């Protein structure tokens, strides 16, 4: 799927010719143990998270108007998704086992 | 041998490098090539030119004149017999002075045997004294000089001082803008600082000594010298009780101040002085170019050459033409209006158009702080329109044929000034009495054109929107107010014209007629009205009344037009017609877009928007119940004493577009967030001052009466009604004082402060203030400024928000380098003058010594020039580099720090000076130097008032330079200034302290923590390419926008607007198709650019 990810977006980018993904960052590098048994829609609901992500359905669906063009928007979704792969696929799985003293 | 023959029984030798005593006045003034001063060479100057003032054929004969000033009469004359003979025992006072200062201590005796007591903070004045015997005493011609100054100042101080603002009381105080008491403000601007009256004083003392300075000699002795002196005069007239002292002590309000501040008030003479109308007369006895004075017929003030309080900035070749055409404008006294005012008599006119009489056994100690302000202003302004009525009613027999001129000079940020406190561009009472405008019109029908304007100037006075509908409709609407309430003030009227005389109910019948639309303007319309009803020839009627083309939005509208990049959307287009500019329109007016196209202005525009915003507010914390109720409890207390919020019996709120004036006008002059907080708050405070008097004047009436009836009486139908709301009221303020949000990690927490509102009220002495005030702030900057400039920000634009920020990162990041090598280049340059022997500490540097360090500034582009403009953002003047005392009095007191011309910090100034400068400043410079140019006109900022005979033309010309201001490029001149100073910039040599402000400009807080020299380099020239692309995009738009048809309206009075002629039609479109249209052009003007720099089948 990375692979397949990575083509589209480069044939994109030849045809069209930022805040958000700090937050998720804190959400998967969370070390608490009593905050990561609450479930994730809590931690995403404190985290203050939803916000950007409301601002970009709104121009896809039309209800806030934007001078955007198709290929613009279409950049900032396919953006987002690959934010959440790189950090919950592969950097939440490095901090449960940076709690053992020992490779397992 | 030029100053050495004039004093040479003054004491001590001219050389700097003597062994014992130096005469420091001989060595730091010379003398002029021409005379400037009548007085220098005389024995006895307190009696050479009183022997001038005692005649008229003498007066000539001194000044050298053919005839004399005709108010220079024989009841002036004996006044100022008794004014010379007052300022012989001021002498006395200061020749008993200094007599006490060289006995104590024994200080004549040492200076007597060689000690330099002449360089000591208080003992400068040892320099203009001669030997006499074993003692010292005053020079006779420079002593009697400066009284004679000191008499003059004592004249027109007052009519001269600036005004001081809330941002200058914040700065002398030290107190937070945000948190300046009540009255504090208004009691400033009453009196004089130290500082004020001692360099005001010691300007005109330099000025009739005639004499110049020398570049190369001491900033300690050619300042320090003239300021010793103004502070000895100021002491005598103390204890003359001339002059007023009081003290005010900044720890009483807040005790961790420790600051004390003295102001000195000059006691007034009586109104009916004669001496009030010939007050310059010393002034122009002994100066041979006299500076105050009155203008006459043929008499044009100057041009000044410099910038006001701006020496460093010169007025440009297209400015300086601009300041010759205004001041060669005649004006001219209505006498109609004239007698009405003193007929009525001051006490009627403070009653009428002011707070009246006062007893402060029935108002609150803050209410009648504000109303006595409100009273000052009429007073002084009523004062002084008729002291220039006696002196022009002394020129000549018939007062409404004396032409008068009045001098101007340009503002900092590029506005044509009036010189004085009260004329006819500020104060609202002498508008209405001088007018430059006059026009001859044939009103014997009712149906001509000539009728149609007069009909026009009468409705906009009375308060009538007259640029949102047709001439047909307000002809309607002013029929029936003339007809209806206004028929009992018109007949009043009538009959004042033909016998002069006045009801003793005359304030209560213009009170009850006028109602909401009382105004010195209005006064003025009824008086036109009723002599145009007894002429008897009313085809040759001649009247000053006028049009004012006043402008929609002008401030907000410029900074979209001259500060908005990228392309266009349509949002843009429909915003930016609510200000004038009309696109597929061809001759189209303003008052056909209002009357069937949108009836909406900006202002209402952001307040549908707020409300938008704060709906989603209440969602987002509909969860959270402590939230929702502090949210209701603000809203609450603003319904109760703000007319613009209400809230229906279901619980809806409606808001009104009064409620964004201030808000949006300041926003757009770079005010912050916390700015607009505390002016809203203060709004609320007023209120509910005023409603504490309500309830001790309605127990003296009734003191059976209750807590609920005496508060919510009027607003209450039953009493029962009246406990609910007084109810509400307790619980609202104890809620608003005790907890206050706090945000953190981008939510809302309530947190309790400890310091809430408890016990019984006292309506007399009732105060918010101290812990209270700011927690009040805290909930309305969190619930209620956020939504709102979310709405502000919608309408604008969010391109025109994003330039705003990188000028004001630019401007801050370039005037902190300037002041930090400005203070690093005085230091080095002092340390070498320790290594003097003929230099002790004191003297500091030479006037000569400064303009060199100034001149090693011009590398970094201290100045923004637009080619017809120049700013100096960062310009000030501050004791801050000196950081030392200037000179004392005799008595050791009234020290006078020393201040110098220095670069300071300009923090959030950079918005408004490109957003006025460039935008209603230049405006208006254009109008008096472009072709054809409109003639008899007042220039008030972003106004015009224009006679009634040229209202269609002059309205057209305004357009056009609306227009010619539109073209220009704000950020594009910033670009070029800041791009040469990055170029010549050195981080690597900034003071650790300037390097952490850089860094709270450049970086973001995170990245801020432990940056090096580099990353703050690095993110400087990041700015430096954001200009440059802002500026590129606003260059093209003006390009597209100039070859389409435009109609621009924005003065919307009288309906005439201006055709760009362009040659693209846009008509039958829709904004969403224009905008595409306009993106086309925008695309290829691109295209052709880059092309421009790269270069049988």
């Amino acid at each position: 799927i990375d692979r397949a990810n990575q083509y589209v977006t480069d044939s994109i980018e030849r045809l069209s010719e930022a805040h958000l993904a700090k937050l998720t960052a804190a959400i998967a590098s969370e070390k608490q143990g009593e905050i990561v048994a609450q479930g994730v829609m809590t931690a995403m609901n404190q985290g203050k998270v939803w916000q950007p992500f409301h601002d970009l359905v709104n121009d896809i669906v039309g209800r806030t108007k934007t001078n955007a063009n198709v290929y613009d928007l279409i950049k900032l979704v396919k953006s987002q998704i690959s934010q959440d792969r790189q950090q919950f696929r592969e950097h939440l799985p490095t901090v449960i086992a940076g709690k053992f003293s020992r490779k397992l | 041998e030029g100053i050495d023959a004039v004093y040479p029984s003054l004491v001590g030798t001219a050389d700097s490098k003597a062994e014992g005593i130096k005469n420091y006045f001989k060595l730091s003034f010379t003398l002029p090539e021409e005379q400037k001063s009548r007085t220098v060479g005389s024995e006895a100057p307190l009696k050479d030119v009183a022997q001038a003032l005692s005649s008229r054929a003498r007066y000539e004969l001194f000044t050298e004149k053919e005839t004399a000033n005709p108010a220079f009469n024989g009841e002036v004359i004996k006044r100022y017999k008794e004014l010379m003979e007052h300022g012989e025992g001021i002498a006395d006072i200061l020749r008993s002075r200094l007599a006490k200062f060289l006995n104590t201590k024994d200080v004549g005796k040492r200076f007597a045997q060689g000690t330099e007591a002449n360089r000591w903070v208080g003992g400068k004045l040892l320099n203009i004294v001669e030997q006499d015997g074993d003692t010292f005493k005053y020079n006779e011609q420079l002593l009697q000089t400066a009284v004679l100054a000191g008499l003059q100042w004592r004249l027109t101080a007052t009519s001269n001082t600036a005004i001081k603002d809330a941002k200058d009381v914040a700065a002398i105080t030290g107190i937070d803008q945000a948190l300046l008491p009540e009255g504090l403000v208004e009691q400033f601007d009453t009196g004089m600082t130290l500082t004020e009256a001692v360099s005001s004083l010691a300007q005109k003392i330099e000025s009739y000594w005639g004499l110049s300075r020398n570049p190369n000699a001491p900033l300690g002795y050619t300042k320090g010298i003239p300021t010793a002196m103004a502070a000895e005069i100021l002491a005598a007239f103390v204890e003359s009780t001339d002059v007023v002292e009081n003290i005010v002590d900044m720890s009483e309000i807040d005790p961790d101040n420790k600051k004390t501040i003295g102001l000195y008030t000059i006691t007034e003479l009586d109104s009916f002085d004669p001496i009030n109308s010939f007050p310059t007369a010393i002034e122009e006895a002994v100066l041979v170019n006299p500076t105050e004075k009155m203008f006459f017929g043929d008499d044009i003030p100057p041009v000044a050459n410099t910038q006001l309080r701006n020496p460093a900035v010169r007025n440009t070749p297209e400015q300086k033409a601009a300041l010759k055409a205004e001041q060669a404008t005649e004006f001219y006294v209505h006498t109609p209006m004239v007698q009405f005012y003193e007929t009525l008599g001051k006490d009627r006119i403070l009653e009428l158009m002011g707070a009246g009489t006062l007893n402060k056994e029935l108002l609150n100690d803050n209410h009648a702080k504000s109303l006595e302000g409100k009273n000052r202003s009429v007073e002084d302004s009523y004062n002084q329109l008729f002291s220039v009525i006696e002196q022009v009613r002394a020129q000549s027999e018939d007062i409404s044929t004396v032409p008068i001129h009045y001098a101007y000079n340009m503002t900092r940020v590029g506005r044509m000034q009036m010189l004085g406190k009260y004329n006819p561009q500020s104060a609202k009472l002498v508008r209405e009495a001088i007018l430059p405008t006059k026009a001859t019109l044939d009103l014997s029908n009712q149906n001509n054109e000539d009728f149609s304007a007069f009909q026009l100037g009468l409705a906009q006075a009375l308060d009538i929107k007259v640029h949102t509908m047709t001439r047909e409709v307000m002809s309607d609407e002013l029929t029936k107010l003339l007809e209806g309430n206004l028929k009992p003030a018109i007949d009043m009227m009538v009959e004042f014209n033909t016998t002069g005389s006045l009801p003793e109910n005359a304030v209560d019948v213009l009170n009850t007629a006028l109602g909401d639309r009382k105004s010195f303007v209005a006064l003025m319309a009824l008086m036109e009205y009723s002599r145009y009803l007894v002429a008897e020839d009313k085809s040759a009627f001649v009247t000053p009344l006028y049009v004012e083309a006043d402008g929609v939005t002008n401030g907000p509208i410029n900074a979209m037009m001259l500060m908005t990049g990228g392309l266009f959307t349509p949002d843009w287009i429909r915003n930016i017609a609510k200000g004038g500019l009309f696109i597929g329109s061809p001759n189209k007016t303003m008052n056909e877009h209002r009357s069937t196209a949108d009836n909406n202005d900006l202002y209402q525009a952001s307040t549908n928007a707020l409300m938008e915003s704060l709906g989603k507010l209440r969602s987002n914390y509909a969860s959270n119940m402590p939230i929702q109720s502090q949210i209701d409890s603000l809203l609450s207390l603003m319904d109760l004493f703000l007319p613009d919020i209400n809230l229906g019996e279901n619980g809806a709120l409606e808001l009104k577009r009064g409620i964004a004036k201030n808000p949006l006008t300041i926003t757009i002059y770079g005010s912050g967030a916390r700015g607009i907080a505390g002016k809203l708050v203060s709004s609320v405070t007023d209120a509910i001052y005023e409603r504490m008097s309500d309830v001790l004047k309605a127990r003296a009436k009734d003191p059976n009466i209750s807590a609920a009836m005496a508060m919510f009486g009027k607003q209450a139908a039953s009493e029962a009604h009246a406990e609910e709301l007084l109810a509400r009221f307790l619980k609202d303020m104890e809620t608003l004082t005790s907890t206050v949000p706090v945000k953190r990690k981008g939510v809302l927490e309530l947190q309790s402060t400890g310091t809430g509102a408890k016990g019984k009220i006292n309506p007399k002495t009732y105060t918010i203030k101290g812990e209270q005030l700011k927690a009040l702030q805290e909930n309305m900057l969190h619930f209620f400024v956020e939504p709102l400039r979310n709405g502000i920000t919608q309408t604008v634009g969010e391109s025109l928000v994003y330039s705003t920020e990188q000028l004001q990162k630019a401007t801050q990041i370039q005037s902190v380098v300037l002041e930090d090598m400005f203070k690093q280049r005085v230091q080095e340059k002092l340390a070498e003058k320790a290594k003097d022997p003929t230099w002790k500490k004191g003297d500091f540097l030479t006037q000569k010594e400064l303009n060199d360090i100034q001149a090693s500034l011009n590398n970094l582009a201290p100045m923004i020039e637009t080619g017809s403009q120049t700013f100096y953002i960062a310009g000030s003047e501050n004791a801050e580099v000196a950081n030392q005392v200037l000179a004392t009095n005799l008595d050791d007191r009234m020290r006078v720090p020393m201040s110098i011309y220095a670069p300071a910090q300009a923090g959030v100034a950079g918005i408004p000076f490109m957003t006025i400068g460039t935008g209603d400043g230049m405006m208006m410079q254009t109008l008096s130097t472009m072709k054809g140019a409109p003639k008899n006109t007042l220039k008030i900022f972003d106004g015009m008032n224009i006679g009634l005979n040229d209202i269609t033309d002059a309205s057209r010309k305004a357009n056009e330079a609306v227009y010619t201001s539109w073209q220009g490029n704000p950020i594009k001149n910033v670009y070029e200034s800041y791009a040469k100073f990055m170029k010549n910039v050195d981080f690597s040599k900034l003071s650790p302290e300037a390097l952490e402000a850089i860094g709270k400009s450049a970086l973001e807080y995170d990245q801020r923590e432990n940056a090096t020299v580099d990353d703050i380099a690095n993110a400087a020239s990041l700015i430096e390419r954001n200009l440059r692309n802002i500026a590129l995009g606003v260059d093209i738009r003006h390009k597209v926008l100039d070859k389409v048809n435009l109609s621009i309206d924005q003065m919307a009075a009288v309906g005439a607007p201006y055709q760009n002629n362009g040659k693209i039609d846009l008509s039958n479109m829709t904004p969403e198709q224009q905008a595409d249209e306009l993106n086309k052009l925008f695309r290829e003007e691109l295209e052709a650019r880059k092309q421009k720099v790269a270069k049988v089948g």
